[PDB]
RNA sequence: UAAUAGAGGCGAUACCAGGGGAAGUGAACCAUCUAAGUACCCUGAGGAAAAGAAAUCAAAGAGAUUCCCUUAGUAGUGGCGA
RNA sequence: GUAAUUUAAAUGUAAAUAUCUUUUUAAAAUGUUCCUGAGUAGGACGAGGCACGAGAAACCUUGUUUGAAGCUGGGGAGACCACUCUCCAAGGCUAAAUACUAGAAAGCUACCGAUAGAGAAGAGUACCGUGAGGGAAAGGUGAAAAGAACCCCGGGAGGGGAGUGAAAUAGAACUGAAACCGUAGACUUACAAGCAGUCAAAGCCGUAAUUUAUUGCGGUGAUGGCGUGCCUUUUGCAUAAUGAACCUGCGAGUUAUCAUGUCUAGCAAGAUUAAAGCAUAGAAGUGCUGGAGUCGAAGCGAAAGCGAGUCUUAAAAGGGCGAUUU
RNA sequence: ACAUUACCGAAGCUUUGGAUCUUAACGAAAGUUAAGAUGGUAGGGGAGCGUUCUGUAAGCCAGAGAAGUUAAGCUGGAAAG
């Protein structure tokens, strides 16, 4: 005897259904009384009962151009902040292993969300207008790779 | 992975969701005989629209993943 | 937390010390039931079975006409209805097991062997011994000089000590198990729980990680 | 994990059973038709439960006009007189004692006549 | 005609390869499509079979064939309807 | 019997060692010639397989026709052309990883316990149909037959005695209910129109108290008042709408995955491993190893692309979708 | 028909005893008071009884009598025990 003791809460017991009158869900079990609803059934295909579905009254707009993407990694100033010090390259193998970016992707961005007060060294591909302006005024390099 | 839920194909070509809910979706009308329509009219059925926010939870339905 | 040695005869030797990141954490009584149950959930073979409708032995042709014979309308003989016919919504095989988060199971693991070392009397702790023998005489003797609550006697053991292990998995209420192999439902129900200073140090850089 | 134990239907019928022992014909033995006569019976044991109040003021006010037949108060005018001198006893105690004790209540009627 | 050698058929209401190939349905009809190379029929052997050592993948620098986890419900296709 | 060990004359299946069989009895080394797979590659028309339905429709197989080059070559790089990068067909084999268990042996089960479980604890038998084919129901004495010697009634069966046995309301069968059929005792009923019940209630009977015939536990109940069985379906049913002979068993929102919401547990700008491997054990575990991948962390625009902005536009000029307050 | 004083008459109202819930107050909290609020199909939310197996359980209770029907009595607001 040691009596586990479980959470509340941690375990709903069950919606059981069609079993007798007082527990609420009685014969009719929750669904109704009859129509095609009550015996299994619902016309799935986003159906609107005969009328011409929403996605079937609107056009399309184009293709999605997956495939030749280039998509690639997020890094913002403020994050680099937060987590370097002056002096060293940021670049792939420093943010990667400072767990910034996964080494899925190679071919990080910088954005530049929060404030960088750092010297620092930059070894990026892209870089946005905005934040290549405030790395160089706070002092530090950039070459884009 | 025996059963994952399949989207529908011919709503995701013409839906699309902003960062917190609302749908995206491009206007009627625009297609087809335009001579006779109001130059403001058109003007207004190019620009894009959101949907009423009474079909959100039907297109979530539809796009499981999207 | 400090803690008595007694010697395998019953008597005291020596002091050791119980690291508090793992014998003295807050108990977590909800990380210990969801590893009980996720323990003995994996425990299930799960391979109970039963047949549908289209598994019983027989034809699908309809027993009588439709409509003017007077019964009650039917499509098989092996309707689920009909004795001896299928089952509906039986038991079908299906796989009990799942994996608990590694961060929840190690915590299960801190808050149980906290809530046995929190009593002095049902945790204890042995200096370093062997049965070089082999026999379960000795094993026996030296159990039954500590263990007092008559039941359930769990022994901790610091390494792979084979002669220990054979020797004891004879022994009626006892359960041996390594540091690097415990299980959370054994250590649970234990009522005595006796432990080596070996598989106290390597509990102690077993879990402080 | 079959869970049949078909050890609760006969509890259920032994309870009714239990309960319905004197009625006529098949309905003390028989499940069906003891379980609808019972049914019928506590519902009808709820509303007679409303219904006896009613039933036993109507009683004590027949057993107060009867005993007032003798003299010549009729008892609409019993109660006036006893309400305006008033004296707050009941229906069911002056119907008691117009039959233990009857000069008692015949001084009380003399009283209301005031 | 002679000489030896290998086969005939059964078994597995299983698996594999080759050939033939629906219909009930869904699309709230249906004719495209779907179901589906599904059921089933037939020809072959094996203990696995088939396939298997690039006139290939494919824009990455890999390196026979097959079976998993992911890529991924993605890329495309579809009376762009399902 | 089980743990850990262990029997092989003979037979079958496996490797290893020689025997045996076969092969090289040689390679690093420059340019001229020969060959390097022919109705084949490809093209036209008609089809199929590729996820890809003629669509811009590659490529492969392929029916009807046509038809090449010979490394100074040819095929492919999703119409095609050029360049470039790869590869060298039209000859034939290949174990393992992989599919499957009718079965054999050794084991396990939050699998079943006789309407369950294979149809079948006795079997595709009995039975039905010309045949193809279809297809049941029936488990239990006692610890041991130790099966009731003998006697009485009876033609027997069977029962009553005597014996065996802890038990014979254990005697061809354990526990033996309900539906159904009875016996005996108590009470009520043959002037009365009762969904059979409930609320009141005299008398009779059983029983406990209070010194004892008036109050309770009770069973029956004259008489009074009230009351249109139930289920399903309908605007609406006692309805003469539907369904049940009764009773006892059997007899319906489950499982596997995906989406999403909530609760619980844990970590946190991060969270988490899948397949699979190792170790121990024989204990279809659970402790590690394994980060490939997925969801957040930036969105906007058809896209290019740009980014706390982006698009619509010469315009932040106004708005659309965002956010700085996760 | 027109006047005077009445009475009877519903699960309405009032009073008595008991229970739950919402709000408010008091109280460390538990709870104690005040106010009102609880007919109800479809249907939504929440709280429990009971059956079988598993861990607890190599535990506890049984031949001095388990399980099961079976007579009577008793408890719980209902499932029931």
């Amino acid at each position: 005897m040691f009596n586990l003791l479980k959470p509340k809460g941690a375990s709903k017991r069950r919606k059981i259904v069609g079993r007798g009158p007082g527990s609420g869900l009685g014969k009719t079990s929750g669904r109704g009384q009859k129509g095609q609803k009550a015996r299994n059934t619902s016309p799935r295909l986003g159906f609107e009962g005969g009328q011409t579905p929403l996605y079937r009254r609107l056009p399309r707009k184009g293709f999605s151009n997956s495939d030749y993407k280039l998509e690639y990694a997020i890094v913002n100033l403020g994050d680099i902040d937060k987590k370097f010090k002056d002096g060293q390259v940021v670049n792939y193998d420093t943010l990667l292993e400072n767990k910034l970016i996964k080494k899925k992707n190679k071919k990080i961005k910088i954005l530049s969300n929060g404030k960088l007060t750092k010297k620092v060294s930059f070894e990026v591909s892209k870089i946005s207008k905005s934040a290549e302006s405030l790395v160089i005024k706070i002092g530090c390099t950039i070459q884009l790779v | 992975m025996a059963n994952k839920m399949k989207t529908r194909k011919s709503a995701k070509k013409r839906y699309s969701f902003t960062v917190n809910g609302k749908v995206k979706y491009k206007k009627q009308n625009l297609r087809h005989i335009l001579t006779k329509k109001s130059s403001k009219r058109k003007r207004n059925l190019r620009k894009s629209g959101n949907l009423s926010c009474f079909e959100v939870k039907r297109i979530k339905t539809l796009l499981p993943y999207g | 937390m400090e803690r008595k040695v007694f010697s395998k005869d019953g008597k005291e030797i020596g002091t050791i010390n119980l690291d508090d990141r793992v014998f003295n954490i807050e108990i977590s009584h909800g990380s210990i039931y969801n590893a009980i149950k996720n323990e003995l959930s994996n425990l299930r073979v799960g391979t109970s079975s039963t047949k549908t409708r289209s598994e019983v032995r027989g034809s699908s042709k309809k027993p009588w006409k439709q409509k003017g014979t007077g019964r009650a309308r039917v499509g098989t003989k092996r309707n689920p209805v009909w004795i001896g016919g299928g089952i509906a919504l039986g038991p079908k095989p299906r796989d009990y097991s799942y994996r608990l988060p590694k961060k929840v199971k190690k915590l299960a693991f801190k808050s149980v062997l906290s809530l046995r070392a929190a009593d002095e009397n049902s945790f204890k702790v042995i200096e370093n011994f062997n049965v070089e023998s082999g026999k379960t005489k000795d094993l026996a003797l030296i159990i039954k000089n500590f263990a007092s609550f008559n039941g359930k006697v769990v022994i901790l053991l610091g390494n792979d000590d084979q002669m220990i292990k054979r020797a004891g998995k004879n022994i009626r209420d006892l359960k041996i198990l390594s540091f690097d192999k415990l299980r959370v439902v054994d250590l649970f129900y234990a009522k005595n729980l006796i432990a080596l200073e070996s598989a106290v140090n390597k509990l102690n850089e077993f879990y402080i990680k | 994990a079959r869970a049949k134990n078909g050890t609760v239907h006969v509890a259920r019928r032994k309870r009714i059973l239990k309960k319905t022992k004197g009625f006529w014909g098949t309905k003390k033995s028989n499940y069906k038709k003891a379980k609808d006569t019972l049914r019928k019976g506590m519902m009808y044991a709820t509303r007679d439960r409303k219904v006896r109040k009613r039933d036993f003021r109507r009683l004590w006010i027949s057993r107060i006009s009867a005993a007032l037949s003798d003299t010549g108060v009729t008892y609409s005018r019993f109660i006036e007189g006893l309400l305006k001198s008033n004296i707050k006893i009941n229906r069911k105690i002056l119907s008691n004692l117009a039959i233990e004790d009857v000069e008692a209540f015949k001084k009380i009627v003399l009283e209301i006549r005031r």
